[PDB]
Formats: structure tokens, C-alpha cells, sequence
């Protein structure tokens, strides 16, 4: 992953990149979901959007990372992909994870 | 998402290996045992 | 009318190089969809497929054709890229476009050629 | 049904910061959100957050560095903090439930300006002579350099109250506002009577009378 | 941050007439969740059509909204004399909420005349050390107009203002007030001063001229 | 990749009739399916997309049913213009295979 290139952003919040390779750890949780252009920089430990609010709030003693790459061909069409919903209202803040 | 370590864990990266040079005095590492010296064939029979 | 075009049937020796031209037209917006081939054998093979716009392409894992597909931005010119092919096997290709965006399934389909090889 | 009142501070110096509270009647202050609007004559509407009973906010991704929201749920208030305000942050808010479509607050306007209250002066005016040889004629006051906005302007002690035109105040490069209260009279009207202008500028207390002669 | 442009700010029409007013959204709106808001003078806006095609409780049936993906419109079946106000766009489908420009809508009726009646400075002002000069408008329906300044027999810009006062009740005219300030030593050292009138309705361009 | 079993094959009946075909999948998938129609010296044509939805320019006795795994095409009157053949289609996963097919007369 690490020497991949299609990859726009990779920062690593509790471990460093460069030896993620030496190091164990009891279980790996792999989240997956599709998000807007500039929604991406509210998925982080610590945000005040309606992402981190209502979607995925992430807690502040983070220690995986996130991964994040454009994918314009495969999740468009000449009308829209209205097949991805994002939550928009709700009445209180979502906990962690 | 990396469940800290409250068990043994049991995920992480592979070891790499180099190959095996024989008749050469090579330092060496096999499965954590460190030394250096000449390495060849045997006629030993370990048990398994 | 929207449709996909090809030129005539070919027949050449084997170490020759082989391409097959489908043209887009009738619709504006082109080179937005997902352009490929698929191989007619009734006795139903799908190949890999190329986005125009940047150069993207798959690829299935049993055939391969080996073609960078390019389209240039006026002419709107998928044509297969391939310069050295096999007597062995004969790629008999249908030209299709994708509505993409998770409707994956083939829509538009071409008339398609007879390739003769040897 | 639900009715809001609001309340805060309206002149403000450069650098300094914005306090607006906002208390709600008649329904339950729970289990709702309560939303800051913000409405100014050069930009148009702006949503600037809102905030519920919980304590969670929603902030405009623009003002989000600068605004701060808090909330007493004994008193059922919700408070509004712009700090580090400017001269572009004039405006009116109002403080309004969820989105809006149903209840609105009454709005307070809020002025930041680095200039200090000053009294308002009057200039006399004089008609020309071809207006008097035209047949009518415009007498008018000139209220000139004071700060705080409002300020009121009649005529003949109020007697006089038909083609009054008073254009709105206009702020000027000094920092200061002026504007001018005219009325239309026919020529013949003129050297036969004598007409006043009166000001009253309530934020410096200050009444000025001025009395129009022709010529 | 979907940017909502409307139709022409302002536009006038007679009394007892049809008005369309339109809306267009930089990005589409999500189950066409657009609302459109009346605010009248001194008071907070009104919802009146939530969704772009329902109707609010409490509004009158003259009232109806059209439109999907970017392109809205609301239209007005007759004007009645309350119906005059500013109407703005909201889009509450996407993250933050976002307003429109607003479009504000007038009483239309026959084009006037305006009649100029300046006032020459003062001489309390010069003994303050400021001249001001009034080229004053009296009386126009149509509120498009111009007035330059001539001194010198020379274009004169960015040391003058103007004040527009709103539209009359009954008379539905407009009254402007135009000041420009000048130096002591300017204003004796020249002779010619003027302001001139142009107007599309009034056709002779009055040069109003003083010394 | 994806494994299909298109089970029916070469099937003779009278006109106007109930036809059933049905097309097996190794594993489910969420109704991701595509019906084509194919007759001898003529390109394949799009009959059928996502499970059970017509496309337009179809005949209405065409019709899909199935989820996960029993996807199945029934048409209610057979017509002799009706006497074709029929490809399955699956997208779930990239590698796109087809169905082996079904013969009508």
C-alpha cells in the first residue's frame, strides 16, 4: 500500500508509515465507504462536520490510518449516481466508531 | 484501524529471506540463531 | 442516432499486426463512458474494457489483447491498439459501450467484424 | 407556537468581540436546534450555526475559526461569539429554530465602527433665483457628521408633513454619516413665509433647530 | 456551498398582473428540497413554498413553485398592493444552508419627469472649511437615471455620492440627492460648474449650469 | 471469478405458452443481473438489465424474478418470433462472465 501511487492521501496518525511492516497488533478493522472531494478532510480524530457528526465520527485515540484515493471513473455517469446517500439529519452527535 | 495489543497478537508483516550460499564463510541467520562460519551438506538425521 | 460503428473485414498472415476501429457517435459527452471488446464464441467472452478520457484500462484474467486503448479528443477514436497477435486464436471482437457508474451491464452494441487470420 | 426575544450589544469597536443571546417561549427547548442567520445590504442571507440542548454545534465552514455558540438550558437562551470583529461584520441576525419555515426572531442590527459619537451639524441653504422665477422652489437641511445612525429630521415642528423626502444616511470616508431633508413649496410661497428644520439625534442627546429664510 | 443565482434583482409590472421569478443552483438539488422565502421591510422573511412545489400553511393559492435539477422558477397569479416585498432561494438539501441573491419587484405606471432644484454652499460651511454642492432630482418613476458632473468643462469622478430615496407609497416616484465636494481653492479658482441630466424618459440633456 | 449455470436448455414448445428459464449462480448476488437476446447472423441484443426491470422497446410478456441466486426469466405467450436465444449476464464483480445459454424453437 504504502509504495502504491494511486493513492491522493496516506497520513498516519499513531504509527509512522515508513514501519508499519515490523509491527504486530491483535486485530486490523478495515472501514470502507465513498465520500465527496472536500469531505475528506473531516476524517480525522477531532472534526466538526456533518460527516464526523452524523456518519462516521472517529474517536481522538486514533492509532490506524486512512487511506483515501480518487475514484472518478468508477462511481460515475452522465446523469448521476444517486445510489450513494449520506446522512444529513439527525438530532445529536454520533459516538465514536 | 489497529486494535492495540490486549491479547498476543497474531497479524503482522512477513519476514524476508535471503538465499542459501554454501562452501562461503557467511554471517547467518536461520529462524533466529546468529553466527558466522562455513556451511554445508550433512549426513546428520535430526529427528523431526 | 447513437451507434457504434466499424470498418470492413479483414484477413492478413500471422505476425501482422491487426486493429479494429469502433466509432462513437450520435451522442455528445463522449469519451466519458467505458469502451471495449467482447469475444463472440456462441459455441460469450468478455475482455478488458478502456475509459478514453484518462487511459484506464482493465483487463480480464483469461484473455488478454494486449491494447492501450487511446482516443484522441476530436475524432473520438477508440481503436484497438494492437500490433502482433497470435495465428493460434482468433479474436473475434464486438465493440460495446458502458453506461458505467455501477450499471455495468453491456447497452450498446456493435454489428462487429469477421476476423480471418491465416 | 413560539416566540423569540432577543437582546446583545449593538456598537462595537474594531478587534473587539460580538455577544447576542437569544430565549425562547411557548414550546419545548429540547429536542430542537436553534439556528444564527446573519443578513447584511452588500452580501444577502447567511446561515452562520446553530446549536441544541446537548451542546452540539453546527458551524458554517467560513466562519467556523471565528464563531463560538453557547447554551443555558435552565433559562432555555442561546448565546452567539464572534470574536475578533470587523468592519464587514455590520449586519442584522436573527436567531431562528432548525431551518427556519416556521419562527423567526425580531433581529438586531449591529454596527462595528472605530469612530466615537459626535453631534450633528445643520447647513443652510439657499434657493436659487431662477427657481424663483420658475415657480417653485425645494427648501432643505443638511444634517451632517454624526455617528451612531439614527437620527430624525421634521419640519415646521412636524406641522409640515406632505413631499417631506428624507434620503437615507450615507457613510463617508471619515467614518461619519449625512443626509439631507428637503420639501417642495411653490415660488410664490416664498418671502411671505418662514420655515424650520428640527433634528433630533437620540445616541448623543443632542436637538438642533434651524431656522429657513429665503435666500 | 451550492451558489444560488436568481433572475434580474429588480423588475416592475402593474398591479393585477402575473410575475415569474427565477432561480438556478451551481450544483443539483437533492429531492428537490428548495424553499422559497418573502421578507418585506422591517420585518424577518416568510416562508412560502417549501420542497418547490408545496405550499406553507397559512399562504394564499397565488403562490406556486416549478422546477428540478437546477433550474427553479415561483410565479405569482395576480399582485395584489401587499405582494410587493424581496423573495430569496434556499437550498436546505446540502450542508450548510445558502440563500439567493433576492429579487425585489416594484409598481409600474407612467414615466415622469425629474425636476432639478440645486442649492448653492453655504457660507457657514466655508468658514468650516468644506463646500458642498446638491444636484437634487424630484419626482421620476423610472429609478434608472445618470447625472455628471462638469467642472472645468472636465469629467469629475470618486469625489461625489448619491442618496436614492425608496419608492413612494401613492406617487411611486424616487427622489435623489447628489453630492460632490470640491476644495475651497478648486471651487474659486474655476468659474463653470454644472450637472448634467440623462434620462431615458426625458429625452433634452439639461446641462443645469451655475457660477 | 463468477461461475453461472444457465440449467434449461434447447427447449421446444407450442406458441403462446408459459416458458421458464432460470440461471444459477455460484454464490448471491444482489439481483446484479442482465438478460440478452441473441439470434443467429444478428449482434446480441440488451433485453433485460438490473434482475427484473424491463427495458424499453421490449414486449411485456418478458419478465425477471429471482434473488441471490434463483434469477430466473419467464415469459408468459411464446411467439414464433420469439424462438432466439438467451445469455445470462452477472456484474456483481469485475470479471464479467456470461451464461452458458438457452436454445428456443
Amino acid at each position: 500500500l504504502y509504495n502504491s501511487a494511486s493513492f491522493s492521501t496516506f497520513k498516519c496518525y499513531g504509527v509512522s508509515p515508513t514501519k508499519l511492516n515490523d509491527l504486530c497488533f491483535t486485530n486490523v478493522y478495515a472501514d470502507s465507504f465513498v465520500i465527496r472531494g472536500d469531505e475528506v478532510r473531516q476524517i480525522a480524530p477531532g472534526q466538526t462536520g456533518k460527516i464526523a457528526d452524523y456518519n462516521y465520527k472517529l474517536p481522538d485515540d486514533f492509532t490506524g490510518c486512512v487511506i483515501a484515493w480518487n475514484s472518478n471513473n468508477l462511481d460515475s455517469k452522465v446523469g448521476g449516481n444517486y445510489n450513494y446517500r449520506y446522512r444529513l439529519f439527525r438530532k445529536s452527535n454520533l459516538k465514536p466508531f | 484501524s489497529f486494535e492495540l495489543l490486549h491479547a498476543p497478537a497474531t497479524v503482522c508483516g512477513p519476514k524476508k529471506s535471503t538465499n542459501l550460499v554454501k562452501n562461503k564463510c557467511v554471517n547467518f541467520n536461520f529462524n533466529g540463531l546468529t553466527g558466522t562460519g562455513v556451511l554445508t551438506e550433512s549426513n546428520k538425521k535430526f529427528l523431526p | 442516432e447513437v451507434q457504434l460503428v466499424q470498418s470492413g473485414a479483414e484477413v492478413k498472415k500471422p505476425g501482422e499486426s491487426l486493429k479494429i476501429s469502433c466509432k462513437g457517435s450520435g451522442y455528445s459527452f463522449t469519451s466519458y463512458y467505458w469502451i471495449g471488446w467482447v469475444r463472440q464464441m456462441p459455441g460469450l467472452e468478455w475482455m478488458g474494457i478502456v475509459y478514453p478520457d484518462d487511459s484506464d484500462t482493465r483487463y480480464s484474467p483469461s484473455f488478454q489483447g494486449q491494447v492501450t486503448i487511446s482516443a484522441d479528443k476530436s475524432i473520438s477514436t477508440a481503436y484497438l491498439q494492437w500490433s502482433s497477435l497470435k495465428a493460434s486464436d482468433t479474436a473475434m471482437y464486438y465493440c460495446v459501450r458502458h453506461p458505467g457508474g455501477g450499471d455495468w451491464y453491456f447497452d450498446l452494441w456493435g454489428r462487429g467484424t469477421l476476423v480471418t487470420v491465416s | 407556537e413560539v416566540q423569540l426575544q432577543q437582546w446583545g450589544a449593538g456598537l462595537l469597536k474594531p478587534s473587539e468581540t460580538l455577544s447576542l443571546t437569544c430565549a425562547v417561549y411557548g414550546e419545548s427547548f429540547s429536542g430542537y436546534y436553534w439556528s444564527w442567520i446573519r443578513q447584511s445590504p452588500g452580501k444577502g442571507l447567511e446561515w452562520i450555526g446553530q446549536i441544541n440542548h446537548s451542546g452540539n454545534t453546527n458551524y458554517n465552514p467560513s466562519l467556523k475559526s471565528r464563531v463560538t455558540m453557547s447554551v443555558d438550558t435552565s433559562k432555555n437562551q442561546f448565546s452567539l461569539k464572534l470574536s475578533s470583529v470587523t468592519a464587514a461584520d455590520t449586519a442584522v441576525y436573527y436567531c431562528a429554530r432548525e431551518l427556519g419555515h416556521d419562527y423567526w426572531g425580531q433581529g438586531t442590527l449591529v454596527t462595528v465602527s472605530s469612530a466615537s459619537t459626535k453631534g450633528p451639524s445643520v447647513f443652510p441653504l439657499a434657493p436659487s433665483s431662477k427657481s424663483t422665477s420658475g415657480g417653485t422652489a425645494a427648501l432643505g437641511c443638511l444634517v451632517k457628521d454624526y455617528f451612531p445612525e439614527p437620527v430624525t429630521v421634521s419640519w415646521n415642528s412636524g406641522a409640515l408633513t406632505s413631499g417631506v423626502h428624507t434620503f437615507p444616511a450615507v457613510l463617508q470616508s471619515s467614518g461619519l454619516y449625512s443626509l439631507s431633508s428637503v420639501v417642495t413649496v411653490p415660488s410664490s410661497s416664498l418671502g411671505t413665509q418662514t420655515y424650520i428644520c428640527n433634528v433630533n439625534h437620540k445616541p448623543s442627546n443632542t436637538k438642533v433647530d434651524k431656522k429657513v429664510e429665503p435666500k | 456551498e451550492i451558489v444560488m443565482t436568481q433572475s434580474p434583482g429588480t423588475l416592475s409590472l402593474s398591479p393585477g398582473e402575473r410575475a415569474t421569478l427565477s432561480c438556478r443552483a451551481s450544483q443539483s438539488i437533492s429531492s428537490s428540497y428548495l424553499a422559497w422565502f418573502q421578507q418585506k421591510p422591517g420585518q424577518a422573511p416568510r416562508l412560502l413554498i417549501y420542497g418547490a412545489s408545496s405550499r406553507a400553511p397559512g399562504i394564499p393559492d397565488r403562490f406556486s413553485g416549478s422546477g428540478s435539477g437546477t433550474d427553479f422558477t415561483l410565479t405569482i397569479s395576480r399582485l395584489e398592493p401587499e405582494d410587493f416585498a424581496v423573495y430569496y432561494c434556499q437550498q436546505y438539501g446540502d450542508s450548510p444552508l445558502t440563500f439567493g441573491g433576492g429579487t425585489k419587484v416594484d409598481i409600474k405606471r407612467t414615466v415622469a419627469a425629474p425636476s432639478v432644484f440645486i442649492f448653492p454652499p453655504s457660507d457657514e460651511q466655508l468658514k468650516s472649511g468644506t463646500a458642498s454642492v446638491v444636484c437634487l432630482l424630484n419626482n421620476f418613476y423610472p429609478r434608472e437615471a445618470k447625472v455628471q458632473w462638469k467642472v472645468d468643462n472636465a469629467l469629475q469622478s470618486g469625489n461625489s455620492q448619491e442618496s436614492v430615496t425608496e419608492q413612494d407609497s401613492k406617487d411611486s416616484t424616487y427622489s435623489l440627492s447628489s453630492t460632490l465636494t470640491l476644495s475651497k481653492a478648486d471651487y474659486e479658482k474655476h468659474k463653470v460648474y454644472a450637472c448634467e441630466v440623462t434620462h431615458q424618459g426625458l429625452s433634452s440633456p439639461v446641462t443645469k449650469s451655475f457660477n | 471469478d463468477i461461475q453461472m449455470t444457465q440449467s434449461p436448455s434447447t427447449l421446444s414448445a407450442s406458441v403462446g405458452d408459459r416458458v421458464t428459464i432460470t440461471c444459477r449462480a455460484s454464490q448471491s448476488i444482489s439481483s446484479w443481473l442482465a438478460w440478452y437476446q441473441q439470434k443467429p447472423g444478428k449482434a446480441p441484443k440488451l433485453l433485460i438489465y438490473k434482475a427484473s426491470s424491463l427495458e424499453s422497446g421490449v414486449p411485456s410478456r418478458f419478465s425477471g424474478s429471482g434473488s441471490g441466486t434463483e434469477f430466473t426469466l419467464t415469459i408468459t405467450s411464446l411467439q414464433p418470433d420469439d424462438f432466439a436465444t438467451y445469455y445470462c449476464q452477472q456484474y456483481d464483480s469485475f470479471s464479467w462472465t456470461f451464461g452458458q445459454g438457452t436454445k428456443l424453437e
